RNA sequence: UCGAUGUCGGCUCAUCUCAUCCUAGGGCUGAAGCAGGUCCUAAGGGUAUGGCUGUUCGCCAUUUAAAGAGGUACGCGAGCUGGGUUUAGAACGUCGUGAGACAGUUCGGUCCCUAUCUACCGUGGGCGUUGGAAAUUUGAGAGGAUCUGCUCCUAGUACG
RNA sequence: AACCGCUGAAAGCAUCUAAGCGGGAAGCCCACCUCAAGAUUAGAUUUCCCUAAAGAGCCGUUGAAGACUACGACGUUGAU
């Protein structure tokens, strides 16, 4: 139930001997250093905290420097927690190591990332609203929202109405993705599929919850 | 069964049974005699 | 009437009452029922008389059912209860192996039923199940559960049916 | 001679512990509501909180009569179209046990700033223990 | 307000407000609810004696 | 309501009901099977594209698991359209001596408003959270999602 | 839920129900994804700091982040 944090390196293909192209995405896995083990006695729940990447010393606060020093690890670019159970808290000690060995070839994974940000978007792109007529006398409402409600009853707009607003740049999970290849010496994780986000983004790969 | 406002025993093998405050006719001879009030 | 009828205790069987929980112990085994808080239980020479705490219709209707359950427990501990299921069909068959009974009736898959703790099944032939139990309730529930995998059909009688169960028969291709 | 008010700085709130074990929900709730309001005190003034802190244990053991454990419905609207949700007394006792008695008392308290301040003195817990031995509540059979 | 204070005071030692007012009426005590609530709030012993009178009258 | 509450239809965007159209669970059957018919439960999802006509509808073609019935100012013109109805031009039939008229027809005929408050979609500032800070988090709760065809196999078996 | 029960009395029988014990729907509550402590009941844990500290911000170079913001990165001990 624990995963690892990597960086989206970009997309490519893997060819099979039958001549099928598999769309894959490449994840750089630096070492996931364990910075804290949360247990039920102290925190009320079981989790593993890891860090990965690096920061320069001038960019790490005194509080975070002490947090990393208590574990014995080097400061990473971020800190991520994975909810675990007694089975997961087996060989996981503070200052310990999590590599790409966590996953096997052919294992289904869930991958989470920040989607690409589209900024402010209209209803047509954000919610697949139909466009109104391009011609036929249509005035200046070609990509307009259309009606936003009923009449006097209810005399308001219902909450959760689909409107323009910020699109993308949100946490998104894609489930049911296959591990195409694992390599740990090079920190390589090759996964079948799309992987939300841009290249260089932080991605979290966990074992698939559908199973 | 027949769900209706008037449930009455039909043949003579029908029973009026009430369960959960509701009136049924249950017949041991004719399965289409089964009635429930409602 | 049922409430006023006393429960005659055979030589082997015995009943004890500890904190509103009657236990019947005898040669077959041990059964127990929770005594309703509107019924009192008193014992005499090899007989148990159970009577309402107050003279009321509700208390009498509860002591009737306590008497009936106690009588069933006494008989089920002195000799036990037995139920018989028949299977009718071309390839319908049953096999009892321990506490788990398998039935091949008409599905793309045999059905496997685990008997409740207290009911024992044996199949002398392949189309006949004999169930034995201490309590009539658990025996009847096991029989109903097994019979509900393929209840009898009116047009040919196929299915699992109770022995001495009247199955309605209808005629196919009528005019 | 005049009729004086209670002067909040001069008022003292006493701590009491109530066992809600097998007691009727509304019959207990009215008593608690009166104690939280301070109606049992001769300095009662409706614009001052003169109440007492009430700590209720065994909140999951409170009782209702009739068929109300399965027919008493708790509705809420979430603010979204069609967002009407319903739950049972028994399901709510299993899920959030304190909310049955909290809801009953909130219904009986006045609805305004002072009422919000008086419901804050109701400390209700499922189970036989409360974390308020420091306040030394006196056992109150009400 | 006075009636609420007197009810609190009478229930503090003994009977309810309604029975207290009946007892005062039977005892021929002409003290008004304003003074009664003042004594309930500011003189607990005097209100106790006043309640004892109404209680002895019933 | 006449010191003005814009009409039908379409478009866009919906929201609710259940007297349920499909899908789900059932009882009865003049239920052999496959298919149905009725009624009970069930509102989670889903629930065509075209030809004609301004049409709603309706008929028709071809589909679909299905092409539900409704409420919402017969939802929705300070969101769009302007084909019909319902100004002024003109003509036909008809009525009138006539000026004219016609839920008769025909051709033509300006749709304004930069959003204050409520609402809603997003996105910030402040303060608070019992000294302050950097992080990581539990989850009271809320939203989203929930559809379904066909082929093979069981098995050309059960049934006939 | 409808519906089907087991045992069972009221009501010697019968009976799914009154006591008790079962099965059972795309529906309900979880489970999946996202948000979530202004949940003013403002929760938890790990570190850091207190004669202007720990930090945060301004400013600058900026970004598959973006209306402005915010958010992410970096500012010579540096590839922003």
């Amino acid at each position: 139930a624990i995963g690892l944090v990597g960086k989206k390196c970009g997309m490519t293909r893997v060819f099979t001997e039958a001549g099928a192209s598999i769309p894959v995405t490449v994840v750089e896995i630096s070492a996931n250093r364990i910075t804290q083990v949360k247990n039920t006695d102290v925190d009320g729940y079981q989790a593993i905290q890891v860090t990965t990447g690096t920061r320069r010393d001038s960019r790490v606060t005194a509080a975070q420097k002490g947090h990393f020093a208590k574990a014995g690890v080097a400061a990473g670019r971020g800190v991520w927690e994975f909810r675990a159970n007694d089975s997961d808290l087996e060989g996981r000690e503070i200052g310990g190591e999590i590599l790409a060995d966590l996953f096997e070839q052919g294992q289904m994974v869930d991958v989470t990332g920040n989607s690409k940000g589209k900024g402010f978007q209209g209803g047509v792109k954000r919610h697949n609203f139909s466009m109104q007529d391009a011609t036929h006398g249509n005035s200046v409402s070609h990509r307009a929202i259309g009606s936003t409600g009923q009449n006097q009853s209810p005399g308001k707009v219902f909450k959760g109405k689909k409107m323009p607003g910020q699109m993308g740049n949100k946490r998104v999970t894609v489930q049911g993705l296959e591990v195409i290849s694992v390599d740990v010496e090079k920190g390589l994780l090759v996964i079948k599929g799309a992987i939300p986000g841009a290249t260089g983004g932080d991605v979290i790969v966990r074992p698939s919850v559908k199973a | 069964m027949k769900v209706q406002a008037s449930v009455k025993k039909i043949c003579g093998s029908c029973k009026v049974v009430r369960r959960k405050g509701r009136v049924h006719i249950i017949c041991t001879a004719e399965p289409r005699h089964k009635q429930r009030q409602g | 009437r049922v409430a006023k009828a006393p429960v005659t205790l055979p030589n082997g069987v015995s009943v004890t009452l500890n904190d509103r929980q009657v236990e019947v112990k005898g040669k077959n085994g041990n059964l127990s029922l929770r005594l309703h808080d509107l019924v009192e239980l008193k014992q005499e020479d090899d007989v148990v008389t159970l009577s309402p705490t107050v003279d009321s219709k509700e208390a009498m209707m509860h002591t009737g059912t306590i008497r009936a359950l106690l009588n069933n427990y006494v008989i089920g501990v002195t000799e036990g209860f037995e139920r018989r299921l028949q299977l009718i069909g071309v390839g319908y068959r049953a096999q009892a192996t321990g506490n788990k009974v398998t039935l091949n009736v008409g599905y793309s898959h045999p059905v496997e039923y685990t008997l409740p703790e207290g009911v024992s099944a044996e199949t002398p032939t392949q189309t006949e199940i004999v169930l034995k139990s201490n309590d009539k309730q658990q025996l009847g529930q096991a029989a109903a559960k097994i019979r509900g995998f393929r209840p009898p059909e009116p047009y040919k009688g196929k299915g699992i049916r109770y022995s001495d169960e009247h199955v309605i028969r209808k005629e196919a291709k009528k005019k | 001679m005049k009729t004086l008010s209670a002067k909040p700085a001069e008022v003292t709130h006493d701590w009491f512990v109530v066992d809600a074990d097998g007691k009727t929900l509304g019959r207990l709730a009215t008593q608690i509501a009166s104690r939280l309001r301070g109606k049992h005190k001769t300095n009662y003034t409706p614009h001052v909180d003169t109440g007492d802190f009430i700590v209720v244990i065994n909140a999951e053991k409170i009782a209702v009569t009739g068929k109300k454990a399965q027919d008493k419905k708790y509705y809420r609207h979430s603010g979204y179209p069609g967002g009407i949700k319903e739950t049972n007394f028994t399901k709510l006792i299993a899920h959030k046990p304190e909310d049955v008695l909290h809801k009953a008392v909130k219904g009986m308290l006045p609805k305004g700033p002072l009422g919000y301040a008086m419901i804050k003195k109701l400390k209700l817990y499922a189970g036989t223990d409360h974390p308020h031995e420091a306040q030394q509540p006196k056992e109150l059979d009400i | 307000l006075w009636i609420a204070r007197i009810n609190a005071g009478a229930r503090l030692n003994g009977l309810s407000y309604s029975r207290f007012i009946n007892g005062m009426k039977k005892a021929n005590i002409t003290i008004d609810r304003r003074v009664l609530a003042d004594i309930a709030m500011h003189d607990a012993a005097t209100f106790g004696a006043l309640v004892e009178k109404a209680k002895a009258e019933l």
